[PDB]
RNA sequence: UCGGCCUCCGAACGGUAAGAGCCUAGCAUGUAGAACUGGUU
RNA sequence: GUGCUCGCUUCGGCAGCACAUAUACUAAAAUUGGAACGAUACAGAGAAGAUUAGCAUGGCCCCUGCGCAAGGAUGACACGCUCGUGAAGCGUU
């Protein structure tokens, strides 16, 4: 099904609409997501950390070892702010067109420069090392535009323009990461304002846990197997007692050592 | 490890006549887990509504789970058989219910008789219903009955406390000059007047029910012949002899229109000191108002 | 829990759909009218039936032992399922391979 | 008088313990609630 | 309010009709209680000599993470239970 998100936020009395220049849209939305991180920032009470205006992260002070363990971060914070310093990029190309700092030529080979530039200019690999088959394809983009364009007087100069292709291939990515990205957002929200589920789901017994809960099971089976020939009384049941000389045993079989208590019952 | 209390999703606020208000035709908003509990702090089911005209848009504070608890209003924390507090309430008829202060053990106590309740029927004011009927003893002397509005009527404008509410009429908060805060009857913690410990209205209404001698009566020098003043001839002796009738045997019963005073005495001392606290401005015998006194 | 807001990717919607079995496929309407005990005696029937001057010695007479590989032969020694991997066949064999 | 093939490219965790407490931030409320006094041997 | 009137009757208003229909936590509040844990002092790194890799397990112990991943000192913390004295019950004298 279809299913409109904006109809259903149009639906709602919290979202209207209106008209809008585009480069004023990017600037609100820029100044927005500025305030969402320092938001974020002083929900976590982090004021020893500082946002710059272009995105980026740094102490204010140095870190104890409690504020070096609790500012470490995720792939999605720091990538969607490497995302919003991005877009920050593309929204000044934009306002220094609009000033006329720049000219329109210049600007197509800004937009080219930043498509053809993204993991030169940005940190995507460091959050999520896939992108690179995309910059692979923007730089292969970029050779094509450039051994179809230098054939006759123009040479290697500066100023070639073109961005539609690049803005196609991150825009289809756009698509592909926009839901991951709202999960992995979810569940940083719910663990903000939820609280984190310190017990929560069970955990999965991974490599490292693979003898520990094997040995674990192997004991809940002796107590389960040693709890029932039991007859009626005997106050003193020992299984602390049966553990050491199943254990003595083990150990003894990994000596070699002839394990034999000739106190103990036959079964 | 997996434990907590679950959540007041249910409709049906059960609230008092007074912030319930006099329209017949009433609008509503019900909010789903928009707040929690002001007492257990689980999240209840807010009900906002406006009962009048000059009105705070007043709405529901504890969950559901505690109005049914302590039969008190959800807005005005008062109980919902009287108007009067669960203070005055408890001290009339049964307060060793209680509640425990910490919180782990109050909410575990909590989600005990949440539990108790969602096994039970869903109506009832919990166990002390069957020890709660025996009523009107005292507290019905000073209980309300009339839809207080008063207490409906908004919050103050702080802004012109300062002078400085440029609305003027156009704020709907209340533009009348604030009570007394060194008074202690301004001070009204919530979480007190729920527990109903060192309430300040609850301890004003039982030092005014302290004053008037509805039960005194015994002013007979060890005499069961009690005159009740303000009878006259309205009250006769067959009035006081069916009076007595349900506390025994009627010894004296007789009328005299000179001093208007009805002359009751029981057989028993004890009949008879009870007919006089009831006969002592709190009865009516043939139409007249009885007031007992010596004979 | 009725109200966690958390999303696991392996908690995502899919796999969603229900096949059954058909009739290729032993569907319970033929498991009923079929009875599995004459299915059972022919198919155990078609295993049982597939089931089926100078003078020198001899140049190797020089030698002090005659015809030492007379007994041996593996045959099902190594196919006795030994339930013990002290002396596993597997184990044994594993042994000589993987120590020199 | 004769053919072309071109892997890759980086980040965190893992080290500069843990605990403890006192005043301090940030942040949560914009609430519910004030009832007052009269009859006889 | 606007639109309209077999208007009242002046050409203004009024009268009638028509449609117009119940905003809002309402504060620009007042106050209310918890508070990062920086500072200082406090403080001392598991496995019986030292040097110590670790995985657990526990529950009203949590942090970081998107976690059914991994770290947080292995994140922290998480032993001591074979004879007389009598008692009552029933059986024997
Ligand atoms: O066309 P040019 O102006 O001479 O520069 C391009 C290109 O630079 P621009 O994208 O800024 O134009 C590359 O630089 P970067 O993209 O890495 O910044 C670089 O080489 P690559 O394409 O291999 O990355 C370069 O040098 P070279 O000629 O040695 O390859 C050359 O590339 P072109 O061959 O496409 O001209
Ligand atoms: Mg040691
Ligand atoms: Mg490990
Ligand atoms: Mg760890
Ligand atoms: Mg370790
Ligand atoms: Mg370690
Ligand atoms: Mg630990
Ligand atoms: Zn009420
Ligand atoms: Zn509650």
């Amino acid at each position: 099904k279809k299913r409109y998100l904006f109809r259903s936020f149009k639906a709602t009395k919290f979202f209207q609409s209106t008209k809008l220049d585009w480069v004023e849209v990017g600037l609100q939305v820029c100044r927005q997501g500025y305030n969402m991180l320092n938001l974020l920032i002083h929900r976590k009470n982090l004021n020893y950390l500082h946002l710059d205006y272009n995105f980026n992260l740094k102490p204010v002070k140095t870190l104890t070892t409690k504020e070096r363990k609790k500012s470490r971060f995720g792939n999605a914070f720091h990538l969607c702010r490497e995302v919003l310093r991005l877009t920050k990029l593309v929204v000044d190309s934009h306002v220094q067109y609009r000033l006329g700092n720049v000219d329109a030529f210049q600007l197509a080979d800004g937009l080219q420069y930043i498509f053809a530039h993204v993991g030169q200019l940005t940190g995507m690999y460091r959050y999520k090392y896939k992108l690179m088959r995309q910059i692979r394809m923007c730089k292969d983009l970029k050779h094509l535009i450039y051994y179809r364009f230098n054939t006759g007087p123009v040479g290697k100069g500066p100023g070639c323009g073109f961005w539609a292709a690049g803005w196609r291939v991150w825009l289809f990515f756009m698509r592909g990461i926009t839901p991951l990205l709202e999960r992995w957002l979810g569940n940083l929200l719910a663990r903000q304002f939820e609280g984190r589920h310190s017990k929560g789901v069970a955990k999965t017994v991974t490599k490292q846990r693979v003898e520990s809960h094997f040995d674990l099971e192997l004991r809940a089976a002796v107590m389960h197997d040693i709890l029932d020939m039991m007859p009626e009384g005997i106050k003193q049941n020992k299984a602390r007692t049966i553990l050491q000389h199943l254990s003595e045993a083990w150990r003894c079989w990994k000596a070699n050592i002839p394990w034999k208590v000739p106190g103990l019952p036959t079964p | 490890t997996y434990n907590r209390q679950n959540w007041e999703d249910a409709d049906f606020p059960i609230l008092c006549q007074t912030c319930l208000g006099e329209n017949p035709y009433i609008r509503m908003t019900k909010e789903k887990y928009g707040k929690e509990c002001k007492i257990c702090a689980r999240p209840f089911t807010v009900f906002r509504w406006c009962p009048g005209v000059r009105m705070r848009f007043k709405k529901t504070e504890v969950c559901q789970t505690c109005s049914k608890l302590k039969n008190v209003c959800q807005t005005c924390l008062l109980d919902l058989e009287y108007g009067l507090p669960i203070q005055v309430r408890d001290a009339g008829l049964s307060f060793k219910d209680d509640m425990p202060k910490s919180d782990v053990n109050k909410e575990y106590y909590t989600q005990n008789m949440e539990r108790e309740i969602s096994n039970s029927d869903g109506t009832r004011p919990v166990g002390m219903l069957g020890k709660a009927t025996s009523t009107s003893d005292m507290l019905l002397k000073l209980a309300r009955t009339t839809p207080y509005y008063k207490r409906n009527r908004p919050h103050i404008c702080s802004f012109w406390v300062k002078g400085e509410c440029k609305r003027g009429e156009e704020c709907p908060y209340r533009h009348e000059k604030p009570t007394d805060p060194d008074d202690p009857l301004a001070d009204q913690n919530i979480k007190d007047r729920y527990y109903g410990i060192n309430d300040p209205v609850a301890d004003k209404l039982l030092k005014r029910a302290s004053t008037m001698p509805r039960l005194d009566p015994p002013e007979d020098k060890t005499i069961t012949t009690l005159y009740v003043g303000g009878l006259g001839d309205t009250i006769t002796e067959t009035d006081l002899r069916n009076h007595f009738y349900q506390f025994g045997e009627i010894r004296t019963i007789t009328v005299v229109q000179r001093q208007q005073c009805a002359f009751i005495q029981f057989a028993t001392r004890q009949a008879a000191e009870v007919a006089a606290e009831k006969s002592f401005n709190k009865l009516i015998v043939n139409g007249r108002r009885l007031n007992v006194k010596w004979g | 829990s009725q109200l966690s807001k958390q999303y696991s990717s392996r908690d995502l919607p899919s796999h969603t759909k229900i096949k059954y079995r058909q009739t290729t496929q032993d569907a319970p309407e033929e498991v009923r009218n079929r009875d599995f005990r004459r299915e059972l005696e022919e198919r155990e029937r078609a295993a049982a039936r597939e089931k089926n001057f100078k003078v020198k010695r001899r140049w190797d007479d020089d030698v002090v032992f005659k015809n030492c590989a007379k007994g041996v032969d593996d045959q099902k020694k190594d196919k006795r399922f030994v339930n013990d991997t002290l002396r596993s066949e597997f184990h044994k064999k594993f042994m000589e391979k993987y120590i020199k």
